[PDB]
């Protein structure tokens, strides 16, 4: 061809918001995302995705754009009973060189259970025996009875936990009712 | 040789691509497709593809540069239709009609270096973006809401704001975005406040707090009261749940609280 090719220079591109997106920053938008739900991190490189894969084992990492974009889908919550049942206030906590923390350092790995997990029932088996002995704290054992007596149970597990939780109780407490915890049940079977 | 542009009895932005050559028959012509709009709508209801055809190893950056900023700031990017653009045109859509077909484009490109492939451009609506805590903190507070999404900004109906009113709320109790917080009844809410309860019972949002909370969640006030009332013993509104002699402290607990007229 011996005519040179007119070349239209292409149009100066402009970053949008989803382009802008650093995967490191975006701790506390991860976090709280339910299932179901992507989480988009702009664009991302080998390193770096393999990187979120091991921070956030619990999602799943989806291109969903061109050169990288990719987004977070949660899968699963992977929160252990003890971590998070003995509290109500922590939804998520990042583990790292075997301790347990609520703040975010370089190295972490996320963990999140159920939002109200204890309406699940899965508490209970753990809080049963957390709840007798030395190991008593009266303010969750307290709340955790009175949130299980006023429990909306969606699923089987739910009504199936919590009959096994009312015989477990009847029986400790026809065993001794002294202790603290069975203060505790009959104070909120009377209430 | 005999390279033109010619513009058609479509819009402005598309045009045919004229070539003539010395054999008769490659005279032709091909309909190509180049934006020249800034978007603020919609191409098709629910998504925007503009006509950039954005070749393969080429930055995404230059698809945006078709769309205003302000209406892009809730637009994904996703993959689009596979499609061919000229390589001194980079971007030139290149329509699939008549003798214009893929394995056509391929044996071009074989032949000569002037195409190239890659992915039409496509936005898809889902809703605003979040990249950092500070722009979290500005919705789930709630003093700056102008770009936040649906699940941060929904006056607490979900719980993506629970961790950050967690601690945000321990500062200032006393907010009407804290309180209308725990409206929503939830666990961390209402752990958070029996928490701030304990120290502060003696203030008003505590008595909002035990309003909100009673009949279905009294557990969460009275373990906070039962903390209060042992730490400050020399109240003297703790002396009906925790009565100041020091052998009868459940004096007057449950049907005997009627046996003192002021409490």
């Amino acid at each position: 061809v011996s005519v040179e090719l007119p070349k239209r220079d292409p149009p100066p591109g402009v970053p949008t918001d989803e382009m802008l997106l650093n995967v490191d920053k975006m701790h506390d938008v991860i976090a709280p995302a339910k299932l179901l739900e992507y989480v988009h991190i702009g664009p991302l490189a080998k390193d770096k995705e393999d990187k979120v894969k091991k921070r956030y084992p619990e999602f799943r990492l989806v291109n969903t754009g061109p050169g990288g974009l990719s987004a977070l889908l949660r899968q699963s919550y992977n929160g252990t009973a003890p971590n998070c049942c003995r509290t109500f206030n922590r939804t998520h906590y990042w583990k790292k060189d075997g301790k347990i923390s609520d703040k975010y350092e370089e190295g972490a790995v996320l963990e999140s259970c159920w939002p109200d997990v204890h309406d699940t029932g899965k508490c209970d088996v753990d809080l049963f025996d957390w709840c007798q002995g030395d190991t008593f704290d009266r303010n969750i054992c307290h709340q955790w009875i009175g949130s299980a007596f006023n429990r909306s149970n969606r699923t089987v597990e739910g009504q199936q936990s919590l009959i096994n939780l009312y015989n477990k109780m009847q029986t400790l407490c026809s065993k001794d009712a002294s202790v603290p915890i069975c203060e505790s049940f009959l104070h909120h079977l009377r209430a | 040789n005999r390279i033109k542009i010619a513009p058609g009895i479509a819009d402005i932005r598309d045009k045919y691509m004229e070539l003539g050559f010395n054999y008769p028959e490659y005279n032709r012509a091909v309909k190509f497709a180049e934006e020249s709009y800034t978007y603020y709508y919609e191409t098709s209801p629910g998504e925007i593809k503009p006509k950039f055809c954005l070749i393969d190893g080429m930055s995404i950056d230059h698809c945006s540069s078709f769309i205003v900023p302000e209406f892009a700031k809730q637009y994904v990017l996703i993959h689009g239709e596979p499609c061919s653009s000229f390589k001194f045109r980079p971007g030139s859509l290149i329509y699939y009609q008549n003798e214009v077909t893929p394995e056509y484009i391929k044996d071009l490109k074989h032949a000569t270096d002037y195409i190239a492939s890659g992915q039409r451009c496509h936005f898809i609506k889902k809703d605003y973006l979040l990249g950092d805590s500070d722009s979290v903190a500005k919705c789930c507070s709630k003093t700056n809401t102008k770009h936040c999404p649906k699940i941060f900004n929904n006056n607490y109906k979900t719980e993506h704001c629970d961790d950050f009113m967690t601690g945000f709320c321990r500062n200032d109790p006393g907010n009407p975005n804290c309180l209308e917080w725990l409206r929503a009844k939830r666990k961390p809410a209402m752990s958070t406040y029996s928490d701030i309860c304990s120290k502060h019972m003696d203030a008003r949002y505590c008595s909002e707090f035990i309003r909100i909370i009673r009949p279905d969640y009294f557990t969460f006030g009275d373990t906070a009261l039962y903390v209060f009332c042992n730490d400050h013993k020399g109240n003297r509104n703790c002396w009906c749940a925790n009565y100041p002699k020091s052998n009868s402290g459940d004096k007057y607990l449950g049907p005997r609280v009627c046996w003192l007229h002021e409490c």
